[PDB]
RNA sequence: GGGUUUACGACCUCGAUGUUGGAUCAGGACACCCAAAUGGUGCAACCGCUAUUAAAGGUUCGUUUGUUCAACGAUUAAAG
């Protein structure tokens, strides 16, 4: 009762060549990496680091109010830490 | 012979008690109680970014698309709600939900004041381009307790029977 | 009876807890459920976990709905690290690429949740990025020639020293 | 466990394992049974250590 | 429906090192060998020092007078250090270590014979003084809720206040004392020596204005 | 809806609410309809049939509840409160069910 | 029942009622939360 | 006024709502500028437990109080009117505002003790056995403390405790 | 039952005798008289 | 909050308030031992633990010690 044993057989090379976790069935057939000539631009046009801030978003879009609601939830949770019930 | 500072409240002299009772505080009581007095002038409220975005979104909805159907949002399970979402996206007709506090004033200001009695309870706005009510009626027939209240198909407000006639047309 | 969520391996579905007593209290058999699960996941690589939903009816009958394998498992496999990092954000566990993230999104989109939700692959890619940053794995744009091994040797030294320090701290706590 | 019968492994001190046959079956309606064997030693807890020290003192007379 | 209000964000508040409370000694490093007299002027009257905030934002304000010893110090220290957040909150003392000695005698000793023996040390605290001052990137409701316990367990009546609360209560006090209706006030009577009431009053009443009586402080007396 | 969820609505056959959305007294009617069509009422019993009749010139909202005790509860709710309708229906199905 | 000077709810199901000239914290889920103001 | 009518016709219950005519407000109020009903009819500090014609305007036929959101009174006068209604009910006024029970009206009990200006409930007060001395006296409360701001034509304060 | 310990107006626990409206009015009248006196003694 | 032990002060008596324990007689308080009505329990029942209300009635017989206390024997519904 553990995870799959097959993990990074040739770590310096196979991981760079392609992904091995894509094959779920017992029939081993790993997919090719499909270099950048195949994947569209939205894959690279997204943030791959730390998220943005409420002081950086503009108060005319929807994600700004999403983050504001999330911060209000966090504030209410911090205030509700003295629940005696 | 007690100390100057004690714990038993150090019961005072009778003259000191009289002096305290005389020098007690008296709050200012006006002639007319200002509570039920005619209220002060209105402190008018300002519009916020959220209500501005809601107004802009409702305007864009009512200007761009053609089929704007109004239905009663039935309290169903989230799995069934997402299944209905998928069955509507198959036909490429979306759903939206707007708060009454922002939808009633916009509708009573615009030309759609004939929809006021429809937005009393829960509401759901089915938005579609190139209206095709046949598939909508078919997909709402599969659910018994989800009735179509009404809506507008190209600036033509119709009831459930009107929608049925438009679908059979 | 209702819905039960479970996460069991592909072919390692044993009739003991923490799966036995649940279906035992519900009413359905455990050996029968294990046989059904094994015969339904016999083609799956034994060792990987995948979520399943068991719908038990009042007549002690059960139906099974299996989803795509665990995204944590997908990320750990794509990174080549067995067990994720402890101090997320403070240490680096593995190294994946946007290509691998898009591949995981493509192979996991065919599930119940992302089938009911008509979302594009961008949403799934963002969810995979979030899960990877939660695991502590960094996601570089496009860097995989030898940097994977250059970071792997340092990560191996780091985990070896971490295990040594853990054993030392355990011995110290036992002696104190 | 196998089926409707879980087998629980645990490490319980012998000094506290007394009078367990009258409690296990009493809380399991008599359907439970247990088997044990001497396994290892470990440093005793402070409360029991002080208790057995006081016992030895009262046995030897002087505190 | 409800409009989303923004959350208060704190970034200029720098949490210093060692945010928790420090340890205080029951007896200082240089114990007073010469026994002193128990002056009550250190309790009678309003507090003159440590009446404003220095770096913190919340505080435990004492509306009365009394003594604080090692037991109360340990109680406050343990409670605050176990119920505070060392990552977002810091605390600081506003009262020094106990230095005033207190003399005691054993039971069975008749009156007189000389002074007793130094038993313990206490810290004199006047009315209107802050005891513990805390700061950080936290709100006011949680710190108030978790400091009301210490304020209750303190000997004198105490309240968990902040800059805003102290300013508000002082403004309310000034408003009341300036819009009071009766023309006769304790301060006016004591200063003019009306009715010969100086025979009953005390020379410190001329300054206390009938607000401080012994160790008790009633803020509702103008 | 929690009342009808915890009251055990397994003992009902058909519940139909006939109304006209273009009237001026349909608030309580639609509130009752949603309270009886909530997900909890559905999961309480699956053999029941919930029907919502929508008209345009009926001008008389009504609720018909047929349950297997041979009972037909008809409530012509045009001025009654939704809570009053709900509590009356609950009391009746609890007394006869 | 516990006779106290200051009553306070211990769970979200305790309700405070004014009866017999006193306050009573009654709980139906956990009967051990029954409090009575003295 | 709305009334719920129930009809039983062969295992079929018919519940219907019937709206009747209700009397409206008098045309000429003495002070139309006031927002609150009593504060605009200039009955503030004027009503008492004796004034039944004023208290009987807003009470359910079973002696119940009417909600503030439907009445429209200010909070202080609403509490005062609730106190006055309780005191009148205890004193024995409003005889036609009790629930009709033909099964319970037959077994007559001990005669109702004549009372008025009562503050607490008749079944929730314990008799004073110590009664205190002159300096520490257990005063017996009479009347509600909320009505201490009534106009006093005699000028003397109302004895709320005796 | 209620015993006043010690003497009635000397000990630590004295008599709780309150102040009355008569005494309040008397003190207010005396204060008004003294205010008039201290005004006449100004110029 | 009470004034039940010790101590604290010496206010009333040293031209007298006669001092511990037992016998008889008990009065009163409840901060209730039993008997009565209840709540909660890590209350399964017998045994238990605490809380509320309730003072009309009871609260044993013996060895030792002058003993109040104290240990022990036998009981009671209990030996406040
Ligand atoms: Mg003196
Ligand atoms: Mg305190
Ligand atoms: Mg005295
Ligand atoms: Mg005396
Ligand atoms: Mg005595
Ligand atoms: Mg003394
Ligand atoms: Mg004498
Ligand atoms: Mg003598
Ligand atoms: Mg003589
Ligand atoms: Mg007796
Ligand atoms: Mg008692
Ligand atoms: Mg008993
Ligand atoms: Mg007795
Ligand atoms: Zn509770
Ligand atoms: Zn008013």
């Amino acid at each position: 009762e553990a995870l799959k044993d097959p993990e990074v057989c040739t770590d310096p090379f196979r991981l760079t060549t392609h992904a091995m976790g894509v094959n779920i069935y017992k029939e081993g057939q790993d997919v090719v990496l499909k270099p950048d000539s195949e994947y569209p631009e939205w894959l690279f046009e997204m943030n791959v680091g730390p998220p943005k801030k409420l002081e950086e978003l503009d108060p005319e879009t929807r994600e700004y109010w999403r983050l504001l609601r999330k911060h209000n939830i966090w504030r209410h949770n911090r205030l509700s830490k003295n629940r005696k019930f | 012979g007690s100390k100057a500072v004690t714990r038993h409240r150090r019961v005072m002299h009778f003259e000191r008690q009289k002096l305290m009772a005389v020098t007690e505080y008296i709050p200012p009581k006006p002639t007319i109680n200002p509570r039920c007095l005619p209220p002060p002038p209105t402190p008018p409220q300002e519009e916020t970014g959220l209500v501005r975005l809601l107004r802009r979104e409702i305007a864009a909805v009512f200007r761009d698309n053609r089929m704007i159907a109004v239905c009663q949002h039935v309290a169903l399970s989230a799995e069934d709600k997402l299944l209905l979402r998928h069955q509507l996206r198959k036909h490429k007709i979306l759903m939206k939900i707007f708060p009454n506090q922002v939808l009633k004033p916009f509708l009573e200001e615009s030309k759609y004041q004939n929809l006021l009695p429809l937005f009393v309870g829960h509401n759901l706005l089915l938005v579609s381009e190139e209206p095709k009510v046949k598939e909508m009626v078919r997909i709402l027939k599969g659910i018994p307790f989800l009735p179509l209240l009404g809506g507008c198909i190209d600036d033509t407000i119709l009831s459930r029977q009107g929608f049925i006639n438009y679908s059979k047309l | 009876s209702g819905m039960i969520r479970a996460i069991v391996r592909a072919g390692q579905a044993r009739p003991g807890p923490p799966l036995g007593p649940i279906l035992g209290q519900r009413g359905v058999s455990i050996n029968q459920f294990c046989k059904e699960f094994n015969e339904k996941t016999k083609d799956i690589k034994e060792g990987i976990p995948l979520p399943t939903k068991i719908f038990v009816k009042p007549d002690r009958t059960f139906e099974i709905k299996i989803g795509q394998p665990t995204v944590s498992y997908f990320l750990k496999a794509a990174a080549g690290i067995e067990k994720g990092a402890r101090h997320t954000g403070k240490e680096v566990a593995g190294l994946v690429t946007l290509k691998h993230v898009y591949e995981i999104a493509r192979v996991k989109a065919q599930d119940d949740a992302f089938a009911l939700q008509d979302v594009p692959l961008s949403s799934v890619v963002r969810s995979i990025i979030g899960s990877a940053r939660s695991l502590g794995i960094r996601v570089v744009k496009d860097l995989s020639s030898e940097e994977l091994a250059a970071f792997q040797k340092e990560r191996a030294l780091f985990l070896a020293a971490q295990r040594e320090a853990d054993l030392a701290a355990q011995a110290e706590a036992a002696k104190k | 466990g196998v089926e409707d019968y879980f087998t629980l492994y645990a490490d319980v001190p012998l000094n506290d394992m007394f009078g367990y046959s009258t409690e296990l079956r009493s809380c399991t309606e008599g359907k439970g049974e247990y088997t044990m064997e001497y396994s290892r030693y470990q440093p005793c807890l402070p409360s029991t250590q002080e208790d057995v020290i006081n016992k030895y003192l009262e046995a030897t007379g002087q505190l | 429906f409800k409009t989303l209000l923004p959350v208060p964000t704190f970034e200029d508040v720098a949490i210093p090192e060692k945010p928790k409370l420090r340890f205080v000694e029951r007896v200082p490093l240089v114990p007073k060998v010469r026994r002193e007299r128990k002056n009550l002027s250190d309790i009678r009257g309003p507090s003159t020092e440590a009446t404003e905030f220095t770096e913190g934002r919340f505080a435990i304000l004492a509306l009365g007078g009394g003594y604080l010893h090692w037991g109360h110090f340990e109680m406050m220290r343990l409670t605050i250090n176990r119920s505070m957040d060392p990552k977002n909150m810091f605390a600081l003392w506003r009262v020094p270590a106990p230095f005033k000695p207190i003399t005691r005698k054993g039971m069975g000793q008749r009156m007189g014979g000389g002074k007793g023996a130094i038993d313990h040390y206490v810290t004199p605290v006047k009315a209107g003084r802050l005891i513990v001052e805390m700061g950080g990137r936290c709100e006011f409701k949680e710190v108030q809720g978790f400091l009301d316990l210490v304020a209750h367990k303190l000997p004198f009546p105490a309240k968990a206040v902040s800059r805003e609360t102290l300013e508000k209560m002082r403004k309310d006090q000034e408003e009341r004392e300036r819009n009071n209706q009766n023309p006769w006030t304790f301060e006016r009577i004591a200063t003019a020596n009306m009715l010969g009431i100086r025979k009953v009053l005390s020379p410190y009443d001329l300054t206390h204005k009938g607000r401080y009586w012994g160790k008790f402080y009633t803020p509702e007396r103008v | 809806a929690a009342a009808l969820a915890r009251l055990g609505l397994r003992a009902v056959k058909q519940v139909r609410v006939q109304f006209c959305p273009f009237e001026k007294n349909v608030e309580s009617t639609r509130t009752f309809l949603q309270a009886v069509s909530s997900e909890k009422v559905r999961c309480t019993n699956l053999n029941c049939s919930v029907i919502a009749d929508v008209r345009h010139d009926g001008s008389e909202p009504c609720v018909d509840v047929l349950f297997g005790d041979g009972h037909r509860l008809i409530m012509r709710g045009a001025h009654l409160t939704a809570q009053e309708m709900l509590t009356a229906f609950a009391s009746h199905i609890q007394a006869r069910g | 029942f516990k006779t106290k000077g200051v009553l306070k709810k211990r769970c979200r199901d305790c309700y405070l009622v004014k009866r017999r000239g006193r306050w009573f914290i009654y709980c139906k889920t956990n009967p051990k939360h029954k409090q009575r103001q003295m | 006024f709305r009334e719920v009518v129930e009809i039983l016709d062969g295992k079929t219950t018919i519940i219907e709502g019937r709206i009747t005519e209700t009397p409206q407000e008098s045309p000429n109020p003495p002070n139309p500028t006031g927002q609150c009903p009593i504060c605009r009819w200039n009955l503030k500090h004027k009503y008492n437990y004796e004034d039944v014609l004023l208290l009987s305007q807003f009470i359910r036929p079973h002696g119940g109080m009417l909600p503030r959101r439907i009445t429209g009174l200010c909070q202080e006068e609403h509490l005062k009117i609730e106190e006055c209604v309780k005191m009148a009910h205890r004193a024995g006024l409003l005889p036609n505002h009790r629930p009709k029970l033909p099964e319970g009206f037959v077994p007559k009990s001990k005669p109702r003790l004549n009372r008025y200006l009562t503050r607490w409930s008749p079944r929730s007060v314990k008799p004073i056995y110590n009664k205190g001395h002159r300096w520490n006296k257990v005063r017996m409360p009479v009347g509600s403390p909320l009505l201490k701001d009534n106009v006093s034509y005699s000028g003397r304060p109302l004895l709320l405790y005796h | 039952r209620n015993r006043i310990p010690g003497r009635q107006w000397i000990g630590k626990h004295r008599r709780p005798r309150p102040v009355s409206a008569q005494a309040k009015q008397n003190m207010i009248r005396r204060l008004e008289t003294e205010a008039e006196n201290q005004y006449w003694l100004s110029r």
